[PDB]
């Protein structure tokens, strides 16, 4: 099935200042108390990042992927449920799908034919308490395939109702010679609408040998075709640059703080 | 040591003084190799006996991982024509661990094999397939007129004939859009200065040497930046700790003593380094402990001798070495902050210095 | 007593001595750092090239390392001589004050 | 560790302290 | 040229006062030997002699 969810009012995006985030391990080599420096595609400090917010509010536009993108979102009830990566997103060329809805972190690499506004429909909105994927509108066709990955199945919790956000989700996407390196860090925070203040490292979660061309990307939003209610969710998008950084490794060994060379 | 100091002073008599010589070293007691518990064989058999090779303009790249490889069969096989390596030694492939393995499948004209090498030039090396300047690996090819070439003409091995610009290493294009080589813009499927970007190899068994199709395989890999996934046919041996050994971890050679490490390695980290940016801690591929690495003691050998005429007895000093090292010759041993001392009788009653030693010690000749 | 307090006052009062020990550490740290550079070679670990290349092809690659690494000692050792001469002149000044 | 070595000075911190004490003793 | 002399009487044809298109020479496959020693083959189109 395939339905256009244009249940959104035309609102321009917003901006917030990326203070100290977007710092990830440049290599798989351990150091301790070393003031090592490295050059790599990095997000410069104190950068306006495009701000999105889901509330009714269904801001799901297509965003370009020019030279790496840093993503973050303060998450509650696991609203965000996947991402889309590719270069054409019309089954003409190769495309990437990453989905972590409730059970599987499934990654598939096929020339999928998507909807105009792809998503995953979740049933049982304001009735008997449950949340399960009813409308599978992410793609329609699976013409040819080249790769797939499946993590161990699980059962995450999609329940809760609180007055403030309790979980932060960070993810870094970049393709160097076709390797979709993933750097993530989850931090339990207590804020309302602002990006957390502080510094955190980004461990390499997974690195994939996909080796496909990528230009633009999209995210997944979870929910008779029209009309439903969404919770309060926001996320940000930042862009990396070829900027040299200084990295501090504590005596035990991990990134303690980072110093942007060309900031000031 | 008397002969050594004579040799290093270039005289058959040496004055009463302390002279340096060749520095002491602890030889490695044995050799140990550490490899992961991998036993399944790499699919090089199917890689090199694949029935159909993709057209070079759409050359197929296949990944190979988590397997055991033996490139010796390919090296020694006479069925192959040109096995030229560029970053590694062909016989030295078989004692190294590789992070990732690329298999590139494509068939070109035999006369065009020279253009596959890194840094080459030509229409094929520009917009069919190419290598970076720093290619690490080998190239292998062999004639295939016996099977690929057909009497009716093996025209199915297409390739790009036109391109706007020279593409990048390991970059492929599939779109067959009509090329607007001429000044005028163009569309449609044909036209003057509107040329199809493809033209096809014509392969028949009747063609002479050099023009026949060659089944070409290009092997690409990277070393020492990622955890080992493909390793050679070397067999792991039992680990020996706190002894000077010629250790080998996934190809990372070295020389020193291996000890257990208290540094907390994250699961993705396997290579540890110091402020010197040189390996000092490695995770054993067999079991996931952390092994500290340190080269066992080496120090200067400063011979302490009186005048040659006065005496021939000599006291050998090992600079900055604990006496728990080399024995006697090449029951009278002393420890100094400057190092271990052999051949001297330590005494408590003091005199004026004659031969400086280190950390306030001085040697002298007396009953 | 002022000498007691003046010495106790600032930690930079001993800069005439601190800079000396810092610089040899700086030169050594710079000298040590050189081993991590490639000087145009395929690697920076002399054991790597030996295992990575044969006898007749590596023999030129170590030649790349041997030039830069040795030239670093010339730069390092010479820079030690001038400092050694500087200290030697200062010591003679100290001896006269002694 | 890579051929870098620090050889201790011949005069130890105690003796030079005694030297300074000797130098000061005669001075006063 | 219809006739080329041998190696002893190799003819010299000085070329001057013209704009030279070396790109078409580079692209044509009719030339079996193509190697440059002092310059790069691709950039003959960007220099003046
Ligand atoms: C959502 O709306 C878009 C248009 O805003 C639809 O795209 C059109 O699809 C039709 C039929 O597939 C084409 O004939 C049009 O050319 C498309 N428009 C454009 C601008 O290309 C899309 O199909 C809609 N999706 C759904 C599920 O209804
Ligand atoms: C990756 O895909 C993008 C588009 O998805 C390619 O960029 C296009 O390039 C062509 C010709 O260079 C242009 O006509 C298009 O306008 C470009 N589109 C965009 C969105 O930029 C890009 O060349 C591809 N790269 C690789 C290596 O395949
Ligand atoms: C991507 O998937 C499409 C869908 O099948 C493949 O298209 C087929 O290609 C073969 C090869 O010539 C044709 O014989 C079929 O007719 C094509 N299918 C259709 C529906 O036209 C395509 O080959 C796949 N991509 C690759 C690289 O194999
Ligand atoms: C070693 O890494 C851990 C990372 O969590 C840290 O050590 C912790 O230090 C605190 C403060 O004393 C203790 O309460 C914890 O019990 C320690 N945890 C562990 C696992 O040891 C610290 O970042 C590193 N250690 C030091 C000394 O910096
Ligand atoms: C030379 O090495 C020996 C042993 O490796 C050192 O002996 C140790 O001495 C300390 C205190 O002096 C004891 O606590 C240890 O138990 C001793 N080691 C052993 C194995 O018993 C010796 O100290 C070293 N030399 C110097 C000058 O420190
Ligand atoms: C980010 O961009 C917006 C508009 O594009 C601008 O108003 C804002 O000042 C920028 N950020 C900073 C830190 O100036
Ligand atoms: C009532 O709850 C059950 C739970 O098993 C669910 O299957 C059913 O769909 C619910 N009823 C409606 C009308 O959704
Ligand atoms: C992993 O290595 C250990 C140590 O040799 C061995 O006992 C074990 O069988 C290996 N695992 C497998 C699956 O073979
Ligand atoms: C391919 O098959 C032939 C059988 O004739 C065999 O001799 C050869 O070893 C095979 N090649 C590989 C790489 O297995
Ligand atoms: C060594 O000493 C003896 C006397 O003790 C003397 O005869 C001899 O000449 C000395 N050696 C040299 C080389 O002068
Ligand atoms: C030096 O004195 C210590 C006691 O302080 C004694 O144990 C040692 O045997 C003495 N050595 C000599 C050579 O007199």
């Amino acid at each position: 099935q395939c339905v256009n969810l244009t249940t959104r009012t035309q609102l321009p995006p917003a901006y917030t200042n990326s203070f100290t985030r977007g710092v990830y391990y440049p290599d798989k080599v351990f150091r301790s108390s070393v003031l090592h420096s490295t050059q790599d595609l990095f997000l410069p400090f104190f950068s306006n990042v495009t701000w999105f917010h889901a509330i009714k509010r269904f801001d799901n536009p297509v965003l370009p992927f020019n030279d790496g993108v840093y993503f973050a979102s303060i998450e509650k009830s696991n609203i965000i449920r996947g991402w889309i990566f590719g270069t054409t997103l019309d089954s003409k060329t190769q495309s990437l799908l990453i989905v972590n809805n409730a059970t599987n972190v499934v990654i598939k690499v096929c020339e999928f034919q998507f909807c105009n506004d792809p998503f995953l429909g979740v049933s049982n909105h304001k009735n008997n308490k449950s949340w399960m994927e009813s409308e599978f509108r992410v793609y329609s066709s699976a013409n040819n395939c080249t790769f797939e990955y499946v993590s161990q199945p699980f059962l995450m919790d999609l329940e809760g109702k609180q007055g403030n956000f309790k979980n932060l989700r960070e993810f870094v996407f970049k393709n160097i010679d076709g390797y979709f390196k993933i750097y993530s860090k989850h931090t339990p925070i207590n804020l309302v609408r602002d990006l957390p203040q502080g510094f955190s490292a980004l461990e390499p979660l997974v690195d994939l040998p996909i080796g496909i061309n990528i230009t633009r990307f999209q995210t997944l939003l979870a929910l008779s075709s029209s009309g439903w209610t969404a919770g309060a969710a926001a996320y940000y998008v930042g862009y990396l640059q070829p900027r040299t950084f200084l990295l501090k490794y504590n005596e035990n060994g991990t990134i303690t703080d980072a110093v942007d060379c060309a900031l000031d | 040591p008397l002969s050594e100091t004579k040799c290093t002073l270039k005289s058959f008599t040496v004055e009463k003084g302390i002279y340096q010589t060749s520095n002491f070293r602890v030889q490695p007691t044995e050799s140990i190799v550490r490899f992961p518990n991998i036993t399944n064989l790499c699919p090089f058999g199917e890689v090199f006996n694949a029935t159909k090779f993709a057209s070079v303009y759409a050359w197929n790249r296949k990944r190979i991982s988590n397997c055991v490889a033996d490139y010796s069969v390919l090296y020694n096989s006479a069925s192959f024509s040109t096995f030229k390596c560029y970053g590694v030694s062909p016989t030295k492939l078989n004692d190294l661990c590789f992070t990732n393995v690329y298999a590139d499948s494509f068939v070109i004209r035999g006369d065009e094999v020279r253009q596959i090498a890194p840094g080459q030039t030509g229409k094929i090396a520009d917009y069919n397939y190419k290598l970076p300047d720093d290619f690490t690996g080998c190239v292998i090819a062999w004639n295939s007129n016996n099977l690929d070439s057909k009497v009716g003409g093996n025209y199915n091995y297409l390739y790009r004939l036109f391109r706007k610009s020279n593409l990048k290493p390991f970059e492929r294009d599939i779109s067959t859009e009509i090329y607007q080589a001429g000044s005028t813009p163009c569309n449609g499927v044909k036209g003057f200065n509107c040329y199809f970007p493809l033209q096809s190899y014509g392969f028949q068994p009747t063609y002479g040497v050099g023009y026949q199709p060659y089944r070409v395989v290009v092997l690409s890999f990277e070393l020492l930046h990622a955890p080992a996934t493909v390793c050679g046919p070397k067999k792991s041996t039992n680990l020996v700790k706190n002894k000077c050994v010629n250790f080998n971890f996934n190809g990372l050679t070295g020389t020193g003593v291996l000890t257990e490490s208290n540094k907390k390695f994250l699961p993705f980290q396997q290579f540890g380094r110091d402020i010197a940016d040189t390996t000092d801690a490695v995770r054993d591929p067999q079991t996931l402990e952390i092994l500290d690495i340190t080269p066992c003691s080496f120090g200067g050998v400063s011979v302490i001798t009186p005048g040659t005429n006065t005496s021939n007895q000599v006291a050998v000093l090992y600079q900055g070495v604990n006496c728990t090292e080399v024995p006697v010759a090449i029951s009278n041993v002393f420890q100094t902050r400057a190092g271990c001392l052999i051949g001297a009788e330590h005494v408590n009653n003091s005199y004026e210095c004659d031969i400086p030693i280190g950390a306030g010690i001085c040697a002298s000749y007396q009953t | 007593g002022k000498i007691q307090d003046s010495l106790s006052s600032t930690a930079s009062a001993l800069g005439k001595l601190q800079n000396v020990v810092n610089q040899n550490a700086q030169a050594l740290n710079t000298l040590v750092k050189q081993l991590s550079s490639n000087f145009g070679a395929i690697s920076s670990v002399l054991n790597d090239i030996l295992s990575r290349l044969d006898k007749v092809e590596a023999e030129v690659q170590i030649d790349r390392l041997i030039t830069g690494r040795l030239q670093s000692l010339q730069t390092y050792v010479t820079q030690q001589l001038i400092r050694a001469a500087e200290i030697r002149a200062s010591a003679n000044l100290a001896a006269t004050k002694m | 560790f890579n051929g870098l070595t620090v050889l201790p000075p011949l005069l130890t911190d105690e003796m030079i302290a005694q030297y300074t004490s000797a130098l000061l003793a005669g001075t006063i």
